[PDB]
């Protein structure tokens, strides 16, 4: 029945503007008013505003009051989401959402944006290799930007007992995750060890072969 | 230039013109969707219905419904006629389809919206029709809430007994756009726990008073009256 | 205003009942409480507004008035399992959230330190890993000592989500330093203390070894 269709993702630059927007479907877009809620990555989520569709009303939440604009289009059914001068901070998924009760009753998938001054890398991978009946051993992707990158073992076959981390931002603002497994000890020397890291924005693709 | 509204009529100053035909009122069609507390008011928004005819270009097509009142029962509406005020207000809003691509476009011209304004007055009598709206009240206590018109309303049967009018040129309530009304001096009635249940209503406190002061009619506007 | 749920994290296993509870600074004008229930890397779903939501199962119940209400979930499920958060309306603030985790038997972090490779020394700087791998609680601590000075502030942590198989947390700790700073001390090594570590576990090694 009712739909509500988000832009893709973005990545921009400090001190731009992005305007994110929601397309919406299934349902008269002006009977109902339309929230939107941020959400930082890991933390909770917080209301920032919403609009009455019929006569493009507003109220902002005053945290983040002069910073937003929310607007709706009655003759292409969507809603839009205008953030004024990004900062890092900023960084977060961004929902639009139907009302129904007085509150956010569907909700959209959400819209990632990014925000940063770090160019376009690809990553440098490095291995975490033991020395020493069981043994870990893994990869560190280092030096890398945008999100996300995935990673594997033995080109998939060996899924079993890993654990790849998520990233964290570094000061120099390149993420930094790490990939490990957990073997036995008995098949070090003997069984060979490759992780796939794949980072896609800069066409990146490395394997790596993991030894002490 | 802007006439701000509401205002007062003079009854005694309303000029009376022969190029007013009849107003011809098509709500037999207009069936109600959802029922919305701004925070401010009552709205009720309607798929359907249009007037035509009298002093109108073509047809407006019938938008929305708004609902005003006062702190006290006797004295609650927007528009005033010889400085007497009714107990409340209906506002029904209407718009140029014929010409424009949207409301939201409407709004932006002198020529876009009609609002017919129909007086509520509070006498000793349950008015069966009205009470339709009163037995959604419950679903949008809160604010900025809105819920689907649960149950078979006619939104002629609001329609006051005699259909004479005032128009003039002023703009919506809240001055956000120029809008021409048409004023019926001849209220519908209402009891007075009909009203009562409006003023439970939450705000962005409560709404216990929701009308718009009025403002003084300016000098080159006209208030136009038909004879039926 | 304020809203603040109980617990920060409630830990419980399938088929039993979960006790959520939100409560207020300020009282919540004609009890306009909502409930929504967020699972990770998605879209949060209103679940009651104790007004059920069409097509919220009848598992979930709410209740409560003035500042304190409480979300009931009878008879739990492993779809039930997920972030959950109460919102105050008729405004609009969240509370900071509650996340359902499983109540798994307390188990302890499997430590590995693991040196900077030399291919990464080329570069100019130098990464010390520290690995703790599936425990319980997720609660961990990790300490950095180079030469025995306690280390802060040049540490950066990252954690898994709950693994499904086994309901463990694992642990990375990437302790970073230049190849100037690093080739100036001999004994790296991760303290790492954990609840269900009878006492402080290290992990270490020397420069160059
Ligand atoms: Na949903
Ligand atoms: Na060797
Ligand atoms: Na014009
Ligand atoms: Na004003
Ligand atoms: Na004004």
């Amino acid at each position: 029945e009712v739909q509500l269709v988000q832009s893709g993702a973005e990545v921009k630059k400090d001190l731009a503007s992005v305007k994110v927007s929601c397309k919406v479907s299934g349902y008269t877009f002006t009977d109902y008013y339309m929230h939107w809620v941020q959400q930082a990555p890991g933390k909770g989520l917080e209301w920032m505003g919403l609009v009455d569709p019929q006569e493009g009303e507003t109220t902002y939440a005053e945290k983040f009051q002069g910073r937003v604009t929310i607007t709706a289009d009655t003759s292409t059914d969507t809603a839009y989401m205008e953030l004024s001068s990004l900062r890092s901070e900023d960084t977060a998924v961004y929902y639009c959402a139907k009302e129904s009760f007085g509150i956010p009753h569907f909700w959209g998938q959400g819209t990632l944006v990014t925000v940063s001054s770090a160019s376009t890398k690809g990553p440098s991978v490095f291995p975490l290799a033991p020395s020493s009946g069981t043994a870990a051993l893994g990869c560190l992707v280092k030096d890398y930007f945008p999100e996300p990158v995935t990673v594997s073992w033995n080109s998939g076959a060996l899924t079993s007992g890993v654990h790849t981390f998520p990233a964290v931002l570094q000061s120099s603002g390149l993420y930094s995750l790490s990939s490990v497994v957990t073997v036995p000890s008995s098949s070090l020397g003997t069984q060979t060890y490759i992780c796939n890291v794949n980072h896609k924005p800069s066409n990146t693709k490395v394997d790596k072969k993991v030894e002490p | 230039p802007q006439q701000l509204s509401p205002i007062n009529i003079e009854t005694k100053k309303a000029i009376s013109n022969a190029r007013l035909k009849p107003l011809d009122i098509h709500y037999n069609e207009s069936k109600p969707t959802t029922i919305q507390n701004t925070g401010k008011l009552v709205r009720i928004n309607f798929k359907g219905g249009y007037i035509s005819g009298g002093f109108l270009p073509n047809e407006y097509v019938l938008s929305s419904l708004h609902i005003y009142w006062g702190k006290e029962d006797d004295y609650g509406s927007n528009h005033l006629i010889d400085v007497y005020k009714y107990s409340g207000e209906i506002n029904l809003v209407h718009w140029n389809k014929k010409k424009y691509s949207s409301y939201e476009e409407a709004k932006k011209h002198d020529d876009g919206l009609i609002i017919i304004s129909i007086f509520l007055q509070v006498l000793d009598h349950k008015n069966v029709y009205f009470q339709k709206i009163v037995n959604q009240l419950d679903s949008i206590r809160s604010a900025n809430t809105s819920a689907p018109f649960d149950s078979v309303f006619y939104l002629d049967n609001l329609l006051p007994s005699k259909l004479d009018y005032f128009t003039y040129l002023g703009t919506t309530i809240n001055h956000s756009a120029d809008a021409v009304w048409i004023i019926f001096p001849t209220p519908i009635n209402i009891h007075s726990d009909q009203l009562s249940k409006f003023r439970t209503l939450l705000s962005l406190h409560y709404i216990t008073e929701n009308y718009r002061n009025p403002y003084k009619l300016n000098d080159d506007t006209e208030v136009y009256y038909s004879g039926h | 205003i304020v809203l603040t749920q109980s617990p920060g994290t409630l830990s419980l296993s399938p088929g039993e009942r979960a006790t959520l509870s939100c409560r207020a600074s300020q009282s919540v004008t004609s009890t306009y409480l909502a409930w929504h229930q967020q699972k990770p890397g998605q879209a949060p779903r209103l679940l009651i507004y104790s007004s059920r939501a069409t097509g919220i199962p009848d598992r979930f119940s709410g209740s409560g008035s003035g500042t304190d209400f409480t979300l009931t979930i009878s008879r739990l499920e492993p779809e039930d399992f997920a972030v959950y958060y109460c919102q105050q309306y008729g405004p609009y603030t969240f509370g900071q959230g509650t996340k359902v985790d499983i109540k798994r038997t307390v188990a302890a972090p499997s430590v590995f330190i693991f040196p900077p490779s030399d291919e990464q020394l080329k570069s100019g700087t130098a990464s010390v890993v520290c690995l703790l791998n599936n425990f319980y609680p997720r609660e961990a601590k990790v300490q950095w000592k180079v030469d025995n000075a306690l280390q802060s502030g040049n540490s950066q942590e990252s954690v898994t989500e709950q693994d499904s198989k086994d309901s463990t947390y694992s642990l990375s700790s990437t302790l970073t330093l230049s190849k100037a700073d690093y080739e100036k001390h001999k004994v790296y090594a991760c303290e790492v203390t954990h609840q269900g570590l009878s006492s402080p576990v290290t992990k270490s090694f020397n420069r160059g070894e």
